[PDB]
């Protein structure tokens, strides 16, 4: 689902290492567009730990 | 009426026919607080939303806390074992309640425009889960 | 929230503590149940 080529066209300055980091990352930011809460959350990581 | 048509007092069974009441009064109480707290959480003033609640109890109902007044209702009348004051008792809560929640529901529809039509879109059931 | 017996939980007196409480309440429910007249008829 994602065109690696742009990425690595946004990724230029970057090294190995963070080229290693970057997919978490995007994930992450990928799951900031929506409307969600931090409580349950923490409840569900906590139930899941 | 479900005092009336329930039996006499101390005739009803125990051991573990009573732990119904027990796990249900546990889950009306646990989902009427989260509905409260998810609720009030948001609201600067006490009852003013910003944003719209869909956490907890209101991605299952829409009407989480009047659904636990009600399921405390049916408690009360289950605790006594009378279907039919439970029945009633239903008929009138869900006539007020829905006329209450029509209400509240065209207000919150006008006042957030598309947000709150998404998030009853998602969740359509307004008081029982899948049966209302 | 079972996170919060758990973190206790994984941190010789205390189990003693624990299962005198445990004997002390099981004769304290097994002397509940029965009256102290069981034969109420043959005392009558």
């Amino acid at each position: 689902l994602v065109d690696w080529r742009k990425v690595s066209e946004k990724t230029t300055l970057l090294r190995p290492i963070e080229l290693k980091l970057v997919p978490m990352a995007l994930e992450s930011s990928a799951f900031r567009s929506k409307f969600l809460d931090t409580d349950e959350l923490l409840s569900y990581v906590s139930w899941f730990a | 009426l479900a005092a009336f048509e329930g039996p006499e007092l101390h005739r009803l069974p125990g051991g573990w026919a009573n732990v119904g009441i027990w796990i249900l009064i546990v889950i009306t109480m646990l989902m009427h607080y989260d509905s409260t707290l998810y609720l009030a959480r948001y609201s600067e003033k006490v009852v003013v939303p910003t944003a719209v609640v869909q956490f907890g109890p209101y991605r299952w109902v829409r009407h989480p806390i009047y659904a636990s007044t009600m399921l405390l209702f049916a408690a009360y009348c289950t605790a006594l074992r009378a279907p039919l004051s439970l029945l009633f008792l239903l008929a009138v809560c869900l006539v007020y309640y829905n006329k209450k929640a029509k209400m509240e529901e065209e207000l919150m529809v006008e006042s957030f425009g598309q947000s709150y039509s998404d998030y009853a879109d998602k969740v359509r059931h307004k008081f029982i889960p899948f049966v209302y | 929230d079972p996170r919060i017996f758990s973190i206790l939980l994984l941190r010789r007196y205390f189990t003693i503590k624990g299962v005198v409480l445990f004997v002390v309440a099981a004769l304290l429910y097994r002397i509940n149940n029965r009256n102290m007249v069981e034969s109420k008829n043959l005392y009558l």
